[PDB]
């Protein structure tokens, strides 16, 4: 009977150790998509912080160019519970420092027009871009 | 308690084996430093433990360097530093894996099979008949084997690090597109001699004193029947494998503390 | 036996003695929580330094967005002996240089108003108007 | 066998005696504390180097703000053989880079006044602060 | 006679491997010291470049404050073949950038007096300090 107990210790101790590597050592949310055609994505890799006012609300799950019009189309990762976004928005890529990480910092408001409030969810395309943020302007604006 | 008396037998028993290990080895290396007999006698023992253990070291040594050159190549590229590969596998081999892995395989091949030859030589009473020949075997058959270890394993490590570091220079330089003159260049000013290069020997030569002693002791007090001898062989591999890591954690504290 | 039971008692005592001393040289504070409405925390992680005047006093042990207004609700960890703090406070996100860890150095003054002092303890959702850095607004400033 | 246990003991004693002196060097000085009133120590952690002109002279820990006046009161760690330091002393925080440690690099000099020389040892206080290693102060000023 | 052959190969194969690893890992000079008392040494560690005009000729193998006068007493490593450097010398700390090492770049003239040419060798304490850079407070006050 001594061996049937000690195997049960051996099988149980591997089970606590199995949780210890996945719960403590290594550790998500179903979202909806949103299209966005840009004009310059040089430096913005996938999973960069998609943010509202700086506070992150999404990640980049799309680095692809559509091979028919040559406007970089990114599909965003905005969570399912975001249900009251008016269409009034601006889209711009920022950095968080001189060279932080080249993250997307989009603009939004509550600016209701008098033609309804068009919602922004489940795959809308936003017609805004900020192709100015380059490492070529500051070497052309400090000296010309 | 009734069960605490079963531990009272063991606490005396397990310490008397340590008394036998000192008392056997102390008799092995005292008196008559003869060299006319031992010098051909010892060189036959280096064919036993040095030459046959040579092939397993080099064919495993190329696999460690090729893995560390492969796995290290991903970690440098995510931190964008190509030149660090030469000061990585040179660093990692010469102070961590060189003394620790080579001593493991030496406990594997030469550590076990030495213990088999000792206990078998008492099992057929070649030991017990040599006392009728009035020749003390501990200076006669043990000390040719014991010096055959501690001379061997430092020369088993320096062959290991060299063929280990050559295979590391293959997969990074040749296959994964790095200039050859750049790779050795970061390695040139990488490591010093006083606390790195001789330090590889200090970790290795203190392992050979333990593994050779822990192997040849288990052959001397094993049960001479055919059951107890193979029990002693798999007791030798498990006891050396704790003693190599029980020492290395101590010997990495002094050098880098 | 006499010597056998004495040796079994001897080794058992030192095993419990070294185990207790190992717990000694190898190792917290009951606190109160305060909510906050930080405008931008991109770069601020969990357990970030909560500082008054740079002196670290608390931890940002939360990291969660309130899913109703998207003005970020952060619970702090402030020590229980901090019982004499007025409501006059500004809460600022500093970096301790260029790329530090984007810690929280808040400000507290002694501007006592003429309505009595309002206290900051046990669940006060303190209202800050920091609106933290992007720096690219100031980039265009010297690029007139 | 009455001799094996003796050589078993002497082996194990010299095993631990070799072990104990091995762990000894691989592991300190009686000093005096010196109080200091500051304004900002953000980033200066515990065990930070006290330095005089560039060479380390102590440890800066204490970690604790005096909760009645709210000036950061820091007791230093200055060694007892430091007995002839005049009162002309300035206390400055420096980083050694953009983000190194933000350690304390205090200034002293031999400006002996015409009223004798006051000493600084064993619990005195230098009311000379540095107050700033925040860039957002002065990069906030000139940029507006 | 087979066994005597293989060992001879093995010690040769041990020797071939030993020479290769020694030459790759191990790729010195007797000198004199020269004392130097400064006013600022901040940022300079040991083994920093000691240079005349910009090319390094020495090493700082000292790093220690003279614990009786509080003058930073620094000894250098000038090569033993240097026997024609006069007393006209000015010791200046340079950085080669904003952050190189903050090394030593001293200046020496050939200006002979009318009282013989005194030499600087084998333990001389050279007296022309830089009172080196106050660089943080230099950036701070100019930025205002």
């Amino acid at each position: 009977k001594k061996n049937e107990i000690w195997v049960g210790i051996f099988l149980l101790a591997a089970l606590l150790a199995a949780l210890f590597v996945c719960l403590k050592a290594a550790n998500t949310e179903p979202t909806y998509t949103l299209y966005a055609t840009f004009d310059n994505i040089g430096g913005l890799k996938a999973r960069s912080p998609v943010s509202i006012g700086g506070v992150v609300v999404g990640r980049v799950a799309d680095i692809t160019l559509d091979p028919k019009t040559y406007l970089p189309r990114v599909t965003l990762e905005i969570e399912q519970r975001y249900n009251h976004i008016p269409d009034t928005s601006s889209l711009s890529i920022r950095t968080s420092g001189l060279l932080g990480e080249q993250y997307l910092a989009l603009n939004v408001g509550f600016e209701d027009p008098e033609l309804g409030t068009a919602i922004l969810k489940d795959g809308d395309t936003i017609q805004d871009t900020k192709s100015a943020m380059v490492l070529e302007d500051l070497i052309g604006q400090f000296l010309y | 308690l009734n069960a605490l008396a079963s531990l009272g037998h063991k606490g005396i028993k397990t310490l008397r084996t340590f008394g036998r290990a000192g008392l056997m080895l102390f008799n092995a290396l005292v008196g008559k430093p003869e060299f006319r007999k031992h010098a051909p006698l010892l060189v036959r023992q280096l064919y036993n433990v040095g030459v046959l253990s040579m092939l397993i070291i080099v064919v495993s040594g190329v696999f460690i360097g090729m893995v560390l050159g492969l796995q290290g190549y991903l970690v440098l590229t995510t931190y964008s530093a190509e030149t660090s590969l030469g000061m990585l596998v040179a660093l990692s081999l010469l102070r961590e894996l060189g003394p620790v892995v080579a001593a493991l395989l030496f406990a594997g091949r030469a550590g076990s099979a030495l213990t088999a030859e000792i206990g078998l030589m008492r099992a057929t009473e070649q030991l017990s008949s040599m006392e009728m020949m009035a020749v003390d075997p501990l200076r006669r058959v043990i000390s040719p084997r014991f010096w055959a270890g501690v001379i061997s394993l430092p020369l088993l490590t320096v062959i290991f690090v060299a063929v280990g570091i050559w295979g590391g220079s293959l997969v990074g330089v040749s296959w994964k597109g790095i200039d050859s003159g750049f790779f050795w260049s970061a390695m040139q000013n990488a490591v010093d001699w006083r606390m790195d290069l001789v330090n590889c020997l200090i970790k290795s030569v203190v392992f050979a004193i333990t593994v050779t002693w822990i192997s040849l002791f288990n052959g001397y007090d094993a049960i001479p029947t055919s059951a107890g001898i193979s029990r002693a062989t798999t007791r030798t591999v498990v006891h050396s494998s704790l003693a190599v890591l029980g020492l290395d954690f101590v010997l990495t504290a002094l050098m880098f503390g």
